[PDB]
């Protein structure tokens, strides 16, 4: 997900439910909070390619044809290129609608380098009166790569889980918050910085 | 049409007079244009075109 303005990145399809060579394959991109945009398809023969009008040779598709993978190459990246890049299979060998969408890979262009997340235990103090309904949770801030995973005590109780979407501060880093409710217990991992800390049950 | 082939002597040597036909040759063509598409439209089955 980390990349420098003007750098290069290579992605891969994560569908893995079929033989990749026998299907129509596009790469779909979606800027955060924006509409879906189609980048580039790849015919089953493997030489003929379709490209949108705006790429103009900036992106390129190929397949490993041995490991059953499909790649996308990027150059001269800018802030507009920050998006989630979806590998979409398209129902048939030829041009068609997509019925299988890959999980997607987050991509972030930024002058900053990966920052380890700051985890805070937010909780109503012990001094206030405890009601029958209690609400607890964790808080994560101070991290630069967008993707976060918020699990809770290894996820054995997810009935009251309520994770919130991330938001940027003015300096470019993100912060989220998660709350729970149980009768009168938190692990957050950030893979890009490889931090998986969990304390203060 | 008339006779200028001396058909009697010809008949004696095995050439019997047959049918007499007119002579018609093409002329004055009428020109019309038409488009022929050598590639079919496969939009309704594009998924299986490959
Ligand atoms: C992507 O392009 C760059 C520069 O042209 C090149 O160094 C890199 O090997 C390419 N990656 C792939 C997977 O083709």
């Amino acid at each position: 997900g980390l990349v420098k303005p003007g750098g290069t990145l290579t992605l891969t399809c994560k569908a893995s439910g079929f033989t990749l060579s026998s299907y129509w394959m596009c790469w779909v991109r979606q800027a955060p909070g924006k509409g879906l945009e189609l980048i580039a398809c790849l015919y089953t023969n493997g030489a003929t390619t379709w490209y949108a009008s705006w790429v103009n040779g900036r992106f390129a598709i190929s397949r490993s044809t041995s490991r059953n993978t499909v790649d996308l190459n990027m150059t001269s990246l800018t802030a507009a290129d920050t998006a989630t890049y979806f590998c979409a299979r398209g129902s048939g060998s030829g041009w068609s609608w997509f019925n299988i969408w890959g999980p997607g890979t987050l991509v972030t262009v930024s002058s900053g380098q990966p920052k380890a997340p700051s985890v805070f235990p937010l909780a109503p103090c012990c001094g206030d009166t405890p009601s029958s309904t209690v609400t607890l949770g964790c808080l994560v801030k101070g991290y630069l790569p967008e993707p976060v995973t918020v699990t809770w005590n290894s996820g054995t109780l997810t009935n009251g889980v309520r994770t919130f979407p991330s938001v940027r501060q003015s300096s470019g880093l993100y912060s989220l918050s998660s709350v729970v409710s149980v009768t009168s217990t938190c692990n957050v991992a950030h893979p890009a910085t490889n931090t998986k800390v969990d304390k203060t049950v | 049409t008339g006779g200028i082939l001396h058909y009697e002597k010809l008949s004696k040597i095995g050439l019997v007079k047959g049918v007499t036909r007119k002579y018609k040759i093409k002329s004055n063509p009428l020109t019309k244009d038409i488009v022929i598409k050598m590639i079919p439209n496969v939009s309704n089955m594009s998924q299986c075109t490959g």
